[PDB]
């Protein structure tokens, strides 16, 4: 989950 | 630590912005309608992540819980927003300000007509109860927090989720109490609203099955964020 | 009345139903479901006012809820034995026994996880009777609304009789009904699995179960 | 829906 991890940080 | 009204007002300011998709100039095909719906869902998914991060206590969960809750709830949360946008328009689904779909337009995509009726029927149930705006904010936050089953016996996640779910529940009971209705009507209204969560969950499961089938039949392509949430 | 209704729901409780390869386990579960479906209709007909509804409404309510109601009974039977599903007096299945049927292990974990939450909440007998009746009357996506209002009033009465504070009464009522969304979730996944097992010719499906599946 | 109608009558 690259984008989800990015959008969460 | 936050008062029930403070939580409701915090959820109000955290509402995501409107997503501007438009009905294509060409008439709808099975591939084109699925392309419009999936593109809308992908754009709305970006705003949902920012919205979830503003729910008090959500960012305090572990990264594992944040992804797991969003993975299981994203379809329910999107459908709940659709029901709110369409609550005052019987027979129509307000996917977007410029994407308004009639019930019979579901005949364009195989199998989606049954889901349209499910979304419209649950919307009619919220309309019959006269679902208030502040009640909608609590219900949509409950959907995210009550999405993945976390028994108390990660243990810290189930405990934190219980405190978070308890806070939004206190907020919803407070909004219903502000209507001035009887105590018997307050408990009844809380029950009727929360029983509708199962109908939103049911619509999400059938919609999940349909979207996975459309991807399997190579009708719609699935890209970036929507793909991750589907995996 | 709430007190009279709860006791009426108690007497309407169905009798115990007396029923490993992938085909044999699916055969036992489907045969059990078919027998329980007969008793569920008799159970619904004992609900005060249910037979006064139209046949169309009676058929529609049972068509949409039957899988949820059966799973609700399973979680109640299994509430005091973690890691075990008490499907029937002669059909007790361990969690790892779900590895015998393809794809059912995830559903077993879902059923056991929701069962554990009802155990942690210490679900009462009187609460279970109201909740299971509420599932039948609510699952469908004038007399019906009055009946659902009565069973809902009974549940608030049961929670009010527990002596806990008004804030805790609203919290317990919320927690119980929020778990119905997970029971519905298990029902939807079980629906998908059974239709796939029937499509893959693993289990045969007969009479009432077949009708309720279509 | 024959069997369900029958068992209800
Ligand atoms: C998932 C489907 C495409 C996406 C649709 C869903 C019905 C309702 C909604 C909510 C809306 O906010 C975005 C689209 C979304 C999420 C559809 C049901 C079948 C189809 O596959
Ligand atoms: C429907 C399945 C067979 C029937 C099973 C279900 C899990 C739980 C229950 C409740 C019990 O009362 C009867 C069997 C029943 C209804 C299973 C999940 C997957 C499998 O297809």
């Amino acid at each position: 989950h690259k984008i989800l991890h990015r959008l969460l940080q | 630590a936050l008062s029930p009204e403070q939580l409701v007002l915090t959820l109000l300011e955290a509402e995501p912005p409107h997503v501007l998709i438009s009905r294509p100039s060409a008439p709808f095909t099975e591939a084109s309608m699925m392309m419009s719906l999936t593109k809308l869902a992908d754009k709305e998914l970006v705003h949902m992540i920012s919205w979830a991060k503003k729910i008090p206590g959500f960012v305090e969960l572990s990264l594992f819980d944040q992804v797991r809750l969003l993975e299981s709830c994203w379809m329910e949360v999107l459908m709940m927003g659709l029901m709110w946008r369409s609550i005052d328009h019987p027979g129509k689904l307000i996917f977007a300000p410029d994407l308004v779909l009639d019930r019979d337009e579901g005949k364009c995509v195989e199998g989606i007509l049954e889901i349209f009726d499910m979304l419209l029927a649950t919307t009619s149930r919220f309309r019959e109860l006269k679902l208030q705006h502040k009640e909608y904010l609590c219900v949509k936050a409950m959907i995210l927090l009550n999405s993945s089953m976390y028994p108390l016996v990660d243990a810290d996640s189930s405990r934190k989720l219980a405190h978070l779910l308890n806070a939004v529940t206190d907020a919803l009971v407070w909004v219903i109490a502000k209507s001035g209705i009887s105590s018997q009507q307050q408990s009844m209204r809380l029950a009727n609203l929360l029983m509708l969560l199962s109908h939103v969950r049911h619509a999400s499961n059938k919609g999940m099955e349909h979207l996975l089938n459309m991807k399997c039949k190579n009708v719609v392509p699935v890209y970036d964020l929507l793909l991750e949430m589907l995996n």
